[PDB]
């Protein structure tokens, strides 16, 4: 009588009531057992999440979860025999509540105001663009965010004037030949998409003003 | 989620029957079970929970019994405020419930006194003909009305509506109307209401002329 | 004792909101050792739990997955209610709509109930009914007896209330269900059993009374002349 942590994944399409993992008492094999569960997501708030069989054993999901809400469930199974007495000590039930990508990355601003000066060479830092995710970003790529310039304008010198750093979200020069008087502002789409590349994109601007030497 | 089915849909008894309900549950809840008692106008009345246990209040002859997916309510002795629809309900996985048993008066056959009543001349004036048969107080509820138009079998032009059972004789009663515009109604001279139940050894016809 | 008295209106039009609200007396909507439900029940799909919600340390709710997109049930402490709001009904969503407390959180049944609140969703005007007598005939007698009744037909919406010779005749007096028609106005009969003797002597009136509409109907029921005059 020991039971392994439980994974499941949030937004769950059941069939509900779900069946987990089935408690069993090694004391079963001379009498009848009747099982419960308690703890916050089975007799305390949030009730009802989990329910157990008591006849059979079987621990039950009876509706979705979310990560983002309660991440982690820590519940008590208790055996009993018909006379009432206690068969086993209580068993502790960790359920984990496994990332879906569930939440778009969004940029802490629409708009970034950042500059440079005209003289400067290529990989001199320009300004440092900021998008999160709720997802998690520590056990998948669901809170990854990866970020890239969509477009510049204008186009002169060349379109390939700036660059940002994948991770850091870090705007750098990667051309030289800028001038004040010919360009005195740019207009970069920047993106952030969530799956380190791969999910969902959110677009902000990246406003450089070019500074006189 | 867990499906409720009760058994039989309905049935009848005499006062000081012990009379037994069923509940199955598509899955097993072992006693998280709870029996309501239903009157007409009225919200559910709590008998039993935990599949056994007594409400406060409510008498003794009331009682549940079963585990997994099996379960039964009995009345030991059937008093007249005893006649009602009763439903399971499961909290094992949320609240869902039955679809009731009603414990109907048992009571002799009654064959049902069958009238007709032509449309009013106040409702002829406005463009409709109502044909109303009346079977009046019947036993058992198992009744067959058929609309017959100069001989011809009617389908799709009338509705049936039933009283519940006499609180004084426990008989039923039925009104059908037949609707047809006036002048569909003027185009015909026969309107037979023709009558198929326990207590009538052949179906009974009645009709006017118009 | 503990009471839950319900309130709202029952006529919603389709993809409109519902809202109804229960009110408690003899406990508290915060109450640390009970849950506060809504349960409908309509002819179709029977009695279906829609959501409860239970203080403890915080505010909890639970919706049926079923409604969860559509509902909202918000507890009042100062008024010490809880109201039920269902957006964007259908007519799947007529049915007879209950609050109910339960013990704890619900898991020793539904002991406390509102006294029910019909709601009808339809698209139809309030229409008072058309009221035509089902005169006694010879295609209506038996023995000592002759039926005669009231055709309440055409209105909308539920109910009528009818009585005859304003309430002292109640005797023989069969008062059926409404149907719906499929113009989506209701239709109803009433009729009397009466001594066939009492034919000359009694006069019989049907009293209707349509309240959504404000409508009140006295129709005299009575023998055709055996002559036609
Ligand atoms: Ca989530
Ligand atoms: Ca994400
Ligand atoms: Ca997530």
């Amino acid at each position: 009588w020991v039971v392994a942590p439980i994974s499941v994944p949030e937004n769950g399409k059941g069939p509900f009531p779900q069946r987990l993992n089935q408690l069993k008492s090694n004391k079963d094999r001379d009498t009848k057992i009747f099982y419960s569960i308690t703890g916050p997501g089975a007799d305390s708030p949030p009730e009802g999440v989990f329910a157990v069989e008591k006849e059979t054993g079987w621990l039950l999901l009876n509706k979705p979860l979310d990560r983002e809400e309660i991440a982690k469930y820590e519940l008590f199974g208790h055996a009993v025999s018909e006379n009432g007495a206690s068969v086993e000590d209580p068993m502790n039930i960790s359920i984990i509540v496994t990332d879906q990508n569930d939440h778009k990355p969004k940029f802490t601003q629409d708009t970034f105001r950042g500059s440079v000066l005209e003289g400067v060479l290529p990989g001199t830092s320009v300004m440092q663009v900021t998008a999160t995710d709720e997802d998690d970003a520590i056990y998948t790529y669901n809170g990854v965010v990866a970020y890239s310039i969509h477009s510049q304008e204008p186009k002169d010198p060349h379109d390939l004037m700036f660059t940002i750093h994948r991770s850091t979200g870090t705007i750098s020069v990667i051309s030289s030949g800028l001038d004040r008087e010919k360009v005195p502002e740019y207009t970069l789409t920047i993106q952030a998409t969530d799956m380190d590349g791969d999910g969902s994109t959110t677009t902000a601007v990246a406003v450089v003003e070019i500074l006189d030497a | 989620d867990i499906q409720m089915t009760q058994s039989p849909s309905s049935l009848s008894a005499s006062v000081g029957d012990r009379v037994t309900i069923t509940c199955r549950a598509s899955q097993t809840i072992s006693n998280t079970l709870a029996w309501y008692q239903q009157k007409p106008g009225k919200a559910p009345k709590l008998l039993i929970y935990a599949a056994s246990n007594l409400q406060s209040g409510v008498p003794s002859r009331f009682s549940g019994s079963g585990s997994g997916t099996d379960f039964t309510l009995t009345i030991s002795s059937l008093q007249p405020e005893d006649f009602a629809t009763y439903y399971c309900q499961q909290y094992l996985s949320w609240f869902t419930f039955g679809q009731g048993t009603k414990v109907e008066i048992k009571r002799t056959v009654a064959a049902p006194s069958v009238f007709i009543f032509p449309p009013s001349d106040e409702q002829l004036k406005s463009g409709t003909a109502s044909v109303v048969c009346l079977l009046n107080n019947f036993y058992p509820r198992e009744a067959k009305v058929q609309w017959k138009v100069d001989n011809a079998l009617q389908s799709g032009n009338s509705q049936e509506s039933v009283t519940e059972q006499d609180s004084k004789d426990s008989t039923y009663s039925l009104s059908s109307t037949l609707t047809l515009s006036k002048a569909d109604y003027e185009k015909h001279k026969v309107y037979a209401c023709e009558v198929t139940h326990q207590g009538l050894s052949s179906p009974v016809t009645k009709s006017f002329n118009r | 004792q503990v009471q839950l008295q319900q309130s709202g209106p029952g006529l919603v039009k389709p993809s409109q909101t519902l809202s109804l609200t229960c009110a408690i007396s003899g406990d508290s909507v915060s109450s640390q050792s009970a849950a506060w439900n809504w349960i409908r029940q309509s002819p179709s799909r029977g009695l279906e739990w829609l959501g409860r919600i239970y203080y403890r340390s915080k505010w909890y709710n639970d919706y049926a997955l079923s409604v969860k997109s559509r509902i909202t049930i918000n507890p009042d402490t100062s008024k010490n209610q809880f109201s039920l709001q269902l957006n964007s009904v259908t007519p799947e969503d007529t049915a007879v709509y209950y609050c109910a407390r339960g013990e704890g959180y619900g898991r020793e049944g539904f002991a406390i109930w509102g006294q029910g609140t019909l709601v009808t969703v339809s698209s139809a005007s309030t229409k008072g009914p058309s009221v035509f007598p089902l005169a006694p005939s010879s295609k209506s007698t038996s023995g000592g007896t002759a039926a005669l009744g009231c055709l309440v037909k055409d209105y909308f919406p539920e109910p009528v209330t009818v009585s005859w010779n304003s309430g002292a005749l109640t005797s023989g007096v069969h008062t059926f269900p409404a149907v719906l028609q499929s113009s989506g106005l209701y239709s109803l009969s009433s009729v009397v059993t009466v001594p066939s003797s009492s034919l000359g002597t009694q006069t019989y009136i049907c009293n209707v009374n349509h309240k959504p509409s404000n409508t009140k109907v006295d129709k005299k029921v009575e023998p055709k002349s055996e002559f036609d005059y």
